[PDB]
């Protein structure tokens, strides 16, 4: 009766049928297993190449020098509405936008030599007028790691992402326009969201393995990071740049933000809110989408993670 | 629940200690922590 | 129309190179001594479980070539001068070189690189072995640069064979496996305590009836014993599995194609194509997504000295010449005779 209420044998089944392992594998198992099992297929649908290093390689790669953002809160008892943002999938959406890949990394901005050239825990020799001919496109990362243009080449990890977002929002559709349907359709479509929701959690984790890696890449993870908290700073920066919205954030952990409506008829701060998201969205890459999808008209905020 | 120290785990030690029996051999699909081959083990507890 | 089984566990093991596995490219004139085998616990529609045996799937793993690109005459020279230095290696660290036992083959097949950004054709070896437990190990080998002078990088040496197996033919877990021919083994009608009456139905006699024919489909019960205390233990060939042939490949990455879509890879476009039926079942008329029109920049602190950086680095690298989207690659190392990783695997096949 346990096992039949919290349905692990059939979420099982359909998270190895979305990837394609094994079912002792599923548990028994860690999340490289699924995201290799993914690339593999990505790659030897386009007939790439992977490469699997040594351990005494990845433990001799360059380690990481960039840390995500965090707001010291002020502690105190806020009376006034707790606008709550949120973005939904920052890492996947950053790595769609930006076009992130092991496939599209071309190396550091400096120290750009033609033979010895370094790149995670691998070695490569850059050829003679590449840099002469894809000047235009390029998007060059603020850790310093050079990209190629969505117009040159396609990253197969944003292939993966994307189908996984569209899959999961065609899923969330799905569920939310019948209400009739019987308990069947509606549990077979939660697991499928479940088993993407932890495809798209755990496609990240394979990006730089701080230890026990396969295939890591210090650099993608780092210039991730570096975008996603100069993805905050703007939206912080373009929220207290309004003078109509007198506001101030005062509490975010790498995905959230915390704004302060003093006194603001809480059911207006909805649309003021909406806005706020609206105008956000609507200066960034195209996968990246701010949500709402909460107030606090109370708050009381302890510490970093502390509230309630 | 708890197969380690439950109903499989007792059993398998049982008959490994006192009977001298492989079951793990013959409860499996073949005839050439609990590794059965063919069939899986869940642990319900974790 | 076709014989379907699920994927419901799978096991590897070792034995004795018969009639249906393969035992000879490289080296032609040793055989083999042990080939594996994999076994696939599945379930029939019909709710019997099944036990199959697949032969030919060899693992393997690619590494850097060491020639140039310039007859096809000395590429196999090279094949069997690595083989034979590596089947050495192996036996003198794992303690006329004839009845090979850790590697089968050496080929060569083209490929590109997916650590970094290669836009062209680079060669690899394919060096298939026999034991993949051991294979890892003798991957630290090469590692280590203890087999050849120089270390030389591995590729595909993380991924298990059961992994492989599963990838190289588009299979997945707890999926159908659609195959359309196979052979049997010792009688189908298992009498262990009662399973040969027990569990017997119309569908399963139809299946059988439609699948064995008891003349040529069934092996020698001397030859190929049945080891399995189940229903009926069928034996599968690589040429036999249709799972394959339904993948879309695309080289859309040896030149400046795109340059000059949206249903990639099956347990995708498979819920995809469910998912659309279950629309098509009356529940609703169709589905749809909004798009936000939006307005990008995204420069950052760095991003003159960045531009510098660029400057500087595409005025080093450069040598006086004007490079073009189209006279960039070299017309040249047709590479017509290499074989393509997705089409050598069909290759080593034993035979009909």
């Amino acid at each position: 009766q346990l096992l039949r209420k919290q349905d692990y044998i059939a979420r099982n089944i359909e998270q190895a049928r979305l990837i394609g392992i094994d079912f002792h594998s599923v548990y028994y198992r860690g999340s490289q297993f699924k995201v290799e099992s993914f690339l593999i297929r990505i790659c030897k649908s386009e007939s790439f190449i992977l490469l699997s290093p040594g351990k005494k390689d990845v433990r001799k790669q360059k380690a990481l020098e960039c840390v995500p953002l965090v707001m010291e809160p002020e502690s105190a008892f806020y009376k006034s509405p707790l606008i709550v943002l949120d973005f939904q999938s920052l890492y996947p959406s950053i790595m769609i936008g930006y076009n992130y890949c092991y496939s599209t990394m071309i190396g550091r901005v400096r120290e750009i030599n033609l033979t010895e050239n370094n790149l995670g825990v691998s070695k490569f020799s850059l050829p003679r007028n590449i840099l002469a001919l894809l000047k235009n496109d390029v998007t060059i990362a603020p850790n310093g790691v050079v990209y190629a243009k969505t117009s040159v080449r396609k990253s197969t990890l944003s292939k993966m992402l994307t189908d996984i977002l569209d899959v999961r929002v065609m899923i969330k559709k799905t569920m939310n326009e019948i209400g009739d349907d019987n308990t069947t359709l509606k549990r077979l479509l939660n697991n499928k969201q479940l088993a993407l929701k932890l495809l798209a959690n755990v496609t990240y984790g394979y990006t730089s393995a701080s230890f026990s890696g396969r295939m890591p890449c210090s650099d993608l993870a780092d210039s991730i990071v570096q975008t996603g908290r100069e993805t905050l700073e703007k939206a912080i920066d373009i929220i207290e740049k309004d003078e109509t919205w007198n506001a101030k954030v005062v509490y975010g952990d790498t995905d959230s933000l915390f704004v302060y409506l003093p006194g603001k008829t809480a059911i207006e701060a909805f649309s003021i809110g909406h806005a706020m998201a609206e105008r956000v969205t609507q200066n960034n890459p195209k996968p990246i989408f701010l949500k709402f999808e909460k107030v606090y008209h109370p708050s009381i905020l302890i510490s970093k993670k502390r509230y309630v | 629940f708890e197969i380690h120290n439950f109903s499989w785990g007792y059993i398998i030690e049982r008959c490994q200690k006192i009977h001298q029996f492989d079951i793990v051999r013959e409860l499996a699909r073949v005839k050439c922590g609990i590794m059965i081959t063919g069939r899986h083990m869940i642990n319900i507890w974790r | 129309d076709y014989f379907r089984i699920q994927l419901n566990n799978q096991d590897y093991y070792m034995s004795k190179p018969t009639f249906l596995d393969p035992s000879h490219e490289s080296l032609p004139l040793n055989q083999f001594s042990q080939v594996p085998n994999i076994r696939v616990f599945g379930a029939l529609p019909t709710g019997h479980q099944v036990l199959c045996h697949v032969h030919g799937i060899l693992p393997y793993m690619f590494i850097k070539y060491d020639g140039q690109i310039t007859t096809s005459t000395l590429r196999h020279q090279r094949c069997a001068q690595v083989h034979k230095t590596l089947e050495v290696k192996i036996r003198a660290s794992f303690k006329k070189l004839g009845n090979l036992n850790f590697v089968a083959d050496v080929s060569v097949v083209k490929g590109i690189p997916f650590y970094g950004y290669h836009v062209g054709w680079n060669l690899f070896y394919k060096i298939s072995l026999l034991n993949p437990s051991c294979l890892s190990r003798i991957s630290e080998l090469i590692r280590d640069g203890k087999i050849f002078g120089k270390k030389f990088e591995i590729y595909e040496s993380h991924i298990p064979y059961l992994l492989q197996w599963t990838a190289d033919f588009n299979l997945f877990g707890c999926s159908w496996i659609n195959v359309d021919r196979c052979y049997f083994r010792s009688p189908v009608l298992n009498s262990i305590l009662d399973i040969d009456k027990l569990t017997i139905n119309d569908d399963l006699q139809l299946l059988l009836d439609r699948f064995c024919d008891f003349k040529c489909n069934v092996l020698s019960r001397r030859d190929f014993p049945r080891v399995g205390n189940g229903l009926i233990e069928i034996d599968i060939l690589p040429q036999f599995i249709k799972n394959r042939e339904k993948l879309q490949h695309r080289d859309i990455h040896h030149d400046f194609l795109e340059k000059l879509v949206k249903p990639y890879v099956s347990s995708a476009r498979d819920m995809i194509n469910e998912l659309t039926m279950q629309r098509e079942e009356l529940s609703l008329k169709e589905y749809k997504e909004p798009p936000e029109t939006k307005r990008h920049v995204h420069q950052w602190q760095s991003s003159g000295e960045f531009e510098a950086f660029y400057k500087k680095a595409q005025h080093k690298t450069s040598t006086g010449q004007i490079p073009n989207f189209e006279n960039f690659i070299d017309k040249n190392q047709k590479f017509s005779a290499i074989n393509t990783p997705y089409e050598a695997l069909p290759q080593l096949w034993p035979r009909l």
